[PDB]
This record gives structure tokens, sequence and C-alpha cells, in this order.
């Protein structure tokens, strides 16, 4: 039913958050940006 | 301490060792200090006696018991980390260690100033010069140095004062000063205990002591500055003709950085 469908959306969202290229590339650039900012 | 437990007979020895640990729990928070760790727990593979091997095992179990003996910390003193049974140094037990080393020229002066807190010094006494010359001396050597200088000063005056009673007059002690002749005499009798050991300290050689090499000095400053402002380099090789100051360059950069 619809109450289970809302539980389905929550279970799938947590699975995707646990599984998670874009954040690895952005984080690697962020680290290099801070080093170039202070050097 | 080792000798206190090892002097005991089988059974009494292990009993006294574990009893002290039980007392620490009862009086927690508490610190258990085990002196001469290499004497209480020598390497098992280096002994033949059953008593020594059992004592090592008993200490190992007592260290593990610290999971229940809340707020009890056990400290131990040894001469070398490699003079004790390696089991003690495994995760847990004694998994933290600190190298005390030998006091440097500044520390030796501070130690002398501590020992002379109760001592009246004459105007000719220069403890900084003494601290610079007393290479190879540790705090217990400087304690003996001050004691010997004190006794020499006492003898010189008491032979003439002739105060023979149960108590000493505060006035004649308060006027007694220890001079440079009394420290010099004591220095000639003192014998350093750490003369053969390596002493590590901040050097006193600075850039003004090195002639020329203006570009080398700047390059060395960049080496130590870049790892802080920003793989940074952690070393440099000096090569070229002999007698140009290779050692002085290494000391001068340590000096300015306040590094050992
Ligand atoms: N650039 C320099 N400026 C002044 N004195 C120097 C210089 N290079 C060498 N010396 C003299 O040579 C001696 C030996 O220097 P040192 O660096 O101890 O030799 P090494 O590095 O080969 O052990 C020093 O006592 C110093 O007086």
């Amino acid at each position: 039913t619809n109450e289970a469908q809302m539980a389905a959306a929550a279970a799938l969202a947590r699975l995707e958050q646990k599984q998670s290229s874009q954040d690895t590339i952005r984080n690697q650039v962020r680290k290099e940006l801070q080093a170039e900012a202070t050097v | 301490n080792g000798p206190e437990i090892m002097s005991k007979l089988a059974g009494e020895s292990e009993s006294n060792l574990r009893k002290a640990f039980e007392e620490a729990e009862k009086n927690a928070p508490a610190i258990i200090f085990i002196d001469e760790l290499d004497a209480i727990a020598p390497k098992r593979e280096k002994t033949h006696g059953e008593v020594e091997r059992r004592i090592v095992s008993q200490l190992l179990t007592l260290m593990d018991g610290l999971k229940q003996r809340a707020h009890v910390i056990v400290m131990a003193a040894t001469n070398r980390p490699n003079s004790i049974d390696p089991a003690l140094r495994r995760f847990g037990r004694f998994d933290r260690e600190v190298d005390i080393g030998i006091p440097d020229a500044t520390g030796r002066l501070e130690i002398l100033q501590i020992h002379t807190k109760n001592m009246k010094l004459a105007d000719d006494v220069d403890l900084e010069q003494v601290a610079n010359e007393t290479h190879g001396h540790v705090g217990a050597d400087l304690a003996a140095l001050c004691s010997e200088a004190a006794l020499q000063a006492i003898r010189k005056k008491m032979d003439l004062i002739d105060l023979e009673d149960e108590t000493i007059d505060a006035e004649v002690m308060n006027s007694l000063a220890v001079t440079m002749d009394d420290f010099r005499w004591a220095l000639s009798q003192s014998n350093p205990s750490a003369l053969r050991e390596t002493v590590v300290e901040v050097p006193q050689v600075t850039w003004e002591d090195i002639g020329g090499l203006e570009d080398v000095k700047r390059e060395l400053q960049e080496l130590v500055q870049y790892p802080v402002e920003h793989t940074p380099s952690k070393g440099v090789l000096f090569y070229g003709p002999p007698g140009c100051g290779k050692t002085l360059l290494a000391k001068a950069i340590a000096n300015e950085c306040q590094a050992n």
C-alpha cells in the first residue's frame, strides 16, 4: 500500500547514500585548492 | 622495584607484586611505578630460573587486569626499550613510551638553579658557564656537584666556627656562601655518568657563523618553510669540496628553527 511505498523511498535513498565519481573528483580538487590558497 | 621483589623467595615474590596492584585498585585513582623494569621482568629467553620466568608472566597478567582496575595507570622505568621482555611492549600493557634523554646545556643550567634554590651563592659563581662545560652529566650528576660544593664550603668555615651542638645556628648557615673555588673543586671530583652516551640538543651555531654561501642559506630556509605554508622534501644532500661548512649548514638551520 501507500505507507509501504513511502518506506520504499526511504530504504532506496539510504542504499544510494551508502553506495556513493563526481564527489571524488570535487573532493580531490577542494584539497588542492586549499593547498594552493595557503602556499 | 625489581630488587625488592627479586630478593624474595618463590611465592612471596609474586604475591607482593600482585598485592601492590590490588592496593592500587582499592586506592584508585592510582599510579603504579615499577622501577628497574629489566630487573623485575627480564627477557624470558635470557634466563634459566623458574622464578624469573614466572614473575614475567605474573606481570603480564597484572597489566592485562587493568581493564577491570579502573583509573589505575602503570608506569615503568628502564634503561633501554630492548632490555625487557618484548611481551610488555605489545598493544595494551606498555604500548606508550617516552625517551627522556640527557638534559641539554640550558636544562643543565636550570637543574643547577633548582639545586641551588636553598644555597647562598657568591658573586663569582657562574652556573651558566658550568652548565656549558658539564658535558655528559645528568641531573643526578649535577645534584652531586652542588652537594660536593656545599660540603667544601661548610668544612672551610666550620673548622674555625667550632659549633658543636645538636642544632645548627641559622645565622652561621645563612652567612655561608659557596664560591667559584668550591664549584671548581667539586667539578674536578665529579665524574659524569652519561659521557659515553649521545647528547641531542638544539645547536648554538647560527648563520652568522658561516662565511659565504648566501644562496645555500636561503635554499635551506625554503626547505623548512615550504612544508608549513603549503610531497614536500624532507632532506637535502651537501656535496662539494671539503672544508666549506657542510656540518655548520645543518646546525644553523636547526638553530634558527629551534630544532634538535
Ligand atoms: N663556510 C665557512 N665559514 C667559516 N668557517 C668554516 C666554513 N667552512 C668550514 N669552516 C671551518 O672549518 C671547520 C670544519 O667545519 P665542519 O663543517 O665541522 O667540517 P665537516 O663539515 O667536514 O665536518 C670549522 O671549525 C670552521 O671553522
